[PDB]
């Protein structure tokens, strides 16, 4: 029963594959590795920049630095000396090719792109103190372009959006804010997997207030954000709740984080859940914020996530001359950016709806981190919360299912599950919500459930005879998936071993069930039923419950 | 075994015990916990093996057992309890028998689903302290599995053990790489979404350490190829679900690094060889779920730099690639096809023979593998071959909605298969005659096309909009917000006069002799049908003075008095698409008309959807 | 080398060909102001997981060999390529006697 010793094992050199990930490194839509984009690029406004050995000479393509720093520092430190080491060098270039108001600082998105991949080649071995340093470092960074994450909502008259139709800086300003953001995801992940024996080291009020001011100039509440950075934001935002929670020792840190911060996260959050969607103008200034947007004027991927169509990084793939050792580099284009293929908003809406998945999942995360809690959620958690829940189920009714969707049933099941966070909130959270709240959303709490309620029974179908129409006319797009998922998506499902297809006929059926308001999963149509019913609390006046629940019984 | 009819007796017991109530769910304890040794003994004697490893009769009398526990939902808030969780003393006997089940992605799938209602959703009720001392005991597992999973680089374990133990690697792992819709909170990793739960990149860590060990202790076993190729599987498993679900099309990624880390660790797979097994389609399998990710899309020189297996590649040999026969042969299959839009594609032509685009082979074969199928009867195995050998069709490579309306009856597009008026046609004659008393299934299929096709005669009037590009219509499927019904004008065609699909709709489905009631859901289609219909065309009077609702409002009003939410308020969302108009809202004939219907009922069942109409 | 002050991969990085607008031996992408070392990096990285020890060697000698040609019949161009191409020729070479194999060392 010998696993033998294979003595002449060929294991990998993590750091050399992580210089091999580095030097090709190519974002998504690039004619060069990234690295090299670098690699053709001298500047004229910093003769000579030193930290530890990275001459980026007068004459020096900040890759031709760059890249041999890579060489330098390979020989010299091990893995997380490494990771470590270009933090802090290619950051301190970061700043002072961004704190130079005169010089091409196109260097500085691939940097932090450069970063990224660092920290997210090897966030095994990637520690606290360089952690704070890259984060907070592109935070005043984003405090240093101040100008595009705060730019008019509508370009009131005196200002004007005669903005050199230009993604080629606004690629420069939003990558590096988006890459970073998506930097700040990996680092939290890096803790956010690291022992939580140790977690009290990269939380500090630094990384809280730096957050601020940079979240605020995201979620701009009074001027037009976009929408990589609010869905980078709000994920910072989220895998911070996610650590408040995976914090073992909580109570201190909880402290430390200020009950007003976490306050003006969720002004902004609930901000952000009450705008909107406008598909057939997603990609054209449309209203006043209540529109996320995602305009083709500043549309690239994303770093852990795909959700514009990346046209502009075709642009990159026109971001350098590619011939020339630019000094500033090859426009990108706010108007060539962007009747072709609507999958493109669809796929970009998908998100957007796995983004407020993101938000429920994380308000909800806010739920756990308080069970006695403060004023963040204050009854308003009810507000806020179920106020989306019942214009999810308003929005899904009045369009969605009929406007049958690749969005259907993804919504349907995190609303459904929205509903649920409602369903927890009043019955364990139940000992915050006071009259003055309750009164204010009386309203949306009853109906939500009531609508909800009016499905059990379900004497329509109860199987799989044409609530498998229904599967059709919405559920198509899942029917495409269990197509797909038998023909091309599993190694087993191909040749069904009939044990499968009996469950399939009633399982998919109540996915569209739940798709068409109804037949929502008996764990579903009871938490919502006893959302309401649990008479403890006078929600429902007993002489007209029996109004109310005579609609479908009771 | 008569055990079948054992386990039947037990779960005629549990559905009898419904309640106090005739609703049966009951979240809070009810101290009347009678058949808690029926309920441990579900799991007491599922370590056996006599019809413990049956499916069909002991499969749904175990999903029905589940039902049973949500018809109790949670009996913990005043008893069932134990030491520490017993939440997770069933957890651990659930993994033992998900080793059981350790190979079979259908066990395992529906076991983790159901466990999944279990924690996601089943300890929902409650969320932070339940879900709290789980993670703290999951946590617990982990760590004792990493432990182990040390020393079996050097040899002092066991031989079944071992295989036993880097199976239960694989247990817990695609436990764990499944898509939100499987967990949530419950678990601290997998709560999160956006391309980053708080599990994706922890278990990037866990693939590369792995790797580190799979490179540090090997042994040379069949079944050790099996627990390595499966592991290829799921770390394609792994990006499957972190899929945009790209309706049809090959599903593009949520997450271009879920891309580059399969990209490297497959490829890093190629080199390591480990474990060959024979008979495996599985190893093909993962390279062409991920090529079918890797198409054309942006995604392109990503998958050919970050995977390059071409230099494997020697054109001068029948035997191509090294890996295994199957496996080379589909990848020599996307290597080829990665050199096709390689080079001058005008130097391919399609040769028809099958009928994919080749280039110029060579001059002598040297291509045993350029185009032919090989399996034993897989159609997964073939369908990968055609999807991505012809997926530079030039032609018709589009749909999803329309490419539905012929899933079902398939041989459908041996004709124009563009043209609308065939599916026009073939649905008139089918609704003609199609049904003697059951076709509610395929008829319902040709409504939901009927619905679609209206949404594309839609699509239509604005050169080339026909079932070729359409995954969702615009007017009636491009979520909007605001007053959504702002988008839908009345400038729009009439009905019947521009729509033949109307006509004889109108005929059929509803002057139906049984259009009251032959099948609720049925009806709710084409009210459906009738709904999209309208928000792009204009609206024929519901009723023209002398009566006669339209034998479509008629549908609205009856279902409008359905006993549940189905047909109600699937009814109730058009009412304000006949009121939409112009010419029949002109004197707001319409509109008064809708508004005495909304003020001509106060049955009870239709309070709700009666607010919303009105809405 | 000695006085070539740089990581002579850069030193190939700095190197473009315009007449030679069209290159591919093992995947050898080349155009216009498209450096041979742009195309040297390209190799050396992904060259390292595709290739073994040997076989990257060899891999090497023979590519960047058919740019050792196909500059060095290319009398139209100068060929700054070849002497430093040569010069990772021999980092190659020399990097272990053993590893090397005398069939990519004949050709």
């Amino acid at each position: 029963n010998m696993v033998p010793l294979n003595p002449n094992r060929i294991i990998p050199d993590e750091t050399s594959l992580f210089l091999e990930s580095i030097l090709l490194h190519q974002i998504i839509g690039a004619d060069l590795s990234t690295i090299e984009i670098l690699n053709r690029l001298k500047l004229d406004y910093i003769t000579e920049f030193k930290f530890k050995n990275f001459v980026i000479a007068k004459g020096a393509p900040i890759g031709k630095s760059i890249v041999s720093l890579l060489l330098r520092c390979k020989k010299t430190l091990t893995l997380d000396r490494f990771i470590d080491t270009l933090l802090e060098d290619i950051a301190v270039l970061i700043k002072e090719i961004s704190v130079h108001p005169n010089e091409s600082k196109l260097a500085v998105p691939f940097l932090v792109a450069l970063m990224y991949q660092i920290v997210q080649f090897r966030p095994s071995a990637t520690h606290n103190l360089a952690l704070k340093d890259c984060f907070l470092f592109i935070c005043d960074l984003i405090r240093i372009y101040h100008h595009v994450l705060k730019v008019p909502i509508h370009e009131s008259n005196m200002n004007l959006h005669v903005e050199p139709q230009i993604f080629q800086y606004e690629l420069i300003d939003y990558l590096i804010i988006s890459y970073s953001f998506d930097l700040l995801e990996g680092i939290l992940r890096v803790l956010q997997s690291h022992p939580k024996q140790t977690y009290m080291e990269f939380f500090d009020e630094n990384i809280l207030k730096s957050f601020e001011f940079v979240y605020k100039l995201a979620l701009t509440i009074s001027y037009k954000p976009m929408v990589n950075v609010i869905f980078s934001a709000v994920e910072v935002v989220n895998i911070i709740t996610s650590i408040i929670l995976n914090m073992d020792n909580s109570s201190d840190l909880k402290s430390l984080i200020s009950g007003s911060w976490w306050r003006d996260c969720i002004t902004r959050l609930y901000a952000l859940l009450e705008k909107e969607i406008k598909s057939g103008d997603v990609y054209n200034e449309n209203v006043d914020t209540t529109t996320l947007h995602m305009s083709k004027y500043h549309d690239f991927f994303g770093l852990i996530r795909n959700i514009g169509d990346n046209e502009l990084g075709g642009l990159i793939s026109k971001l350098i001359y590619t011939d020339r050792l630019q000094s500033v580099p090859r426009v990108i284009s706010k108007e060539d950016i962007g009747f072709t293929a609507p999958i493109i908003g669809y796929k970009m809406e998908k998100w957007l709806l796995k983004l407020k998945d993101e938000v429920l999942n994380i308000f909800e995360n806010l739920l756990m981190i308080y069970g006695d809690d403060a004023t963040i959620v204050n009854g308003e958690m009810l507000i806020h919360s179920s106020k989306f829940l019942s214009r999810e189920q308003a929005l899904m009714i009045e369009r969605y299912v009929g406007q049958d969707s690749p969005n259907l049933d993804l919504r349907c099941h995190l609303i459904e599950h929205t509903l649920t966070i409602i369903y927890r909130l009043w019955k364990d959270h139940f000992k915050q919500l006071r009259e003055e709240q309750i009164k204010q959303v009386e309203s949306q709490l009853i109906m939500s459930l009531w609508r909800f309620l009016v499905c059990q029974t379900e004497t329509v179908t109860a199987n799989e005879r044409e609530m498998r129409d229904h599967r059709h006319l919405v559920d198509s797009l899942h029917d495409l998936t269990i197509k797909d998922q038998a023909s091309y998506y599993e190694d087993a499902f191909e040749d069904l071993p009939e044990y499968i297809e009996e469950e399939l006929k009633m399982q998919l059926n109540k996915r569209t069930g739940r798709i068409m308001q109804v037949k929502y999963d008996e764990k579903f149509q009871e938490m919502a039923r006893t959302i309401l019913e649990s008479k403890s609390f006078d929600l429902t006046t007993l002489e007209e419950a029996d109004s109310l629940y005579i609609s479908m019984g009771l | 075994e008569s055990h079948v009819k054992y386990l039947d007796e037990l779960i005629l017991a549990i559905k009898d015990l419904n309640s106090g109530v005739d609703s049966k769910v009951q979240i809070k304890k009810v101290p009347s916990l009678k058949i808690l040794n029926t309920l441990i003994r579900n799991l007491k004697d599922q370590r056996r093996n006599n019809i413990m490893k049956n499916d069909t009769i002991f499969s749904k009398t175990v999903s029905a057992l589940a039902l049973l526990l949500e018809y109790n939902p949670f009996l913990l808030v005043m008893k069932d309890s134990n030491g520490n969780f017993e939440i997770q003393r069933l957890i651990d006997d659930f993994l033992n028998i998900s080793v059981l089940n350790y190979d079979n992605y259908h066990r395992i799938w529906f076991m983790r689903r159901k466990l999944g209602s279990w924690c996601k959703a089943c300890v929902e009720f409650y969320g932070k302290p339940a879900k709290f001392q789980l993670t703290a005991h999951f946590e617990n597992t982990m760590n004792l599995y990493e432990q182990a999973l040390t020393e079996v680089l050097l040899g002092k374990t066991e031989l079944l053990k071992f295989y036993d133990t880097l199976k239960g690697l694989y247990i817990l792992l695609y436990w764990f790489t499944s898509e939100y819709s499987t967990f949530g909170n419950s678990i601290a990793f997998l709560d999160s979404s956006l391309g980053f739960t708080k599990f994706d990149f922890n278990f990037q860590r866990l693939i590369r350490i792995v790797l580190y060990v799979f490179d540090s202790c090997e042994l040379a076993a069949l079944e050790y190829a099996e627990i390595q190729l499966k592991y290829i599987s799921l770390v394609v498993d792994y990006v499957c679900n972190r899929t945009i679900s790209t309706a049809l099309d090959a599903p593009a990624l949520v997450c271009c690094e879920q891309l580059k880390f399969v990209l490297t660790t497959m490829h890093h797979f190629l080199d390591n060889k480990y474990g060959l097994l024979d008979n495996d389609p599985t190893m093909a399998k993962g390279i062409l779920r991920l090529y079918s990710l890797c198409i054309s899309n942006d995604f392109s020189k990503c998958f050919v730099d970050h995977f390059p297996i071409d230099q494997w590649a020697d054109f001068s040999q029948s035997e191509h690639f090294p890996f295994t026969q199957l496996t080379n042969k589909a990848l020599s299959i996307v290597y080829f096809d990665l050199k096709r839009r390689s080079l001058p594609v005008e130097a391919l032509k399609y040769d028809n023979k099958f009928n994919i685009w080749v280039y110029q082979s060579e001059p002598d074969s040297s291509l045993k593998n350029v185009t032919s199928p090989f399996d034993d009867r897989y159609k997964q195995l073939e369908k990968l071959r055609l999807l991505v050998l012809k997926k530079f069709n030039k032609t018709e490579r589009g749909t999803l909605l329309k490419y539905r309306v012929n899933q079902l009856s398939p041989g459908f597009f041996q004709r124009a298969g563009n043209d609308f008026k065939l599916i026009l046609n073939e649905a008139s004659v089918s609704i003609q005659t199609c049904f003697k008393t059951n076709n509610i299934t395929r008829l319902t299929s040709w409504t939901v096309i009927l619905g679609r096709l209206a949404c594309l005669e839609s699509e239509k009037f604005s050169s080339t909009k026909d079932m070729d590009n359409w995954y969702v219509c615009h007017l009636c499927d491009i979520e909007k917000t605001g007053n959504p019904f702002v988008r839908i004008n009345p400038n729009r065609p009439e009905a019947a006069g521009k729509s033949e699909i109307f006509r004889i709709l109108h005929s059929n489905f509803l002057s139906h002799p049984n259009i009251d009631e032959f099948s609720e859901s049925l009806l709710s289609g084409i009210l459906f049908s009738l709904h999209r219909i309208f928000s792009h065309f204009q609206p024929p009077k519901l009723t023209d003075g002398n009566g006669q609702i339209n034998k479509s409002f008629k549908l609205v009003q009856k279902c409008f008095m359905n006993s549940n939410r189905y047909l109600r308020l699937l009814s109730t969302r058009i009412i304000p698409l006949f009121n939409i108009s112009d010419s029949h809202n002109s004197e707001d004939e319409h509109t008064a008309t809708l508004i005495k219907f909304l003020q001509s009922q106060k049955l009870p069942v239709v309070k709700e959807n009666l607010v919303i109409a009105w809405t």
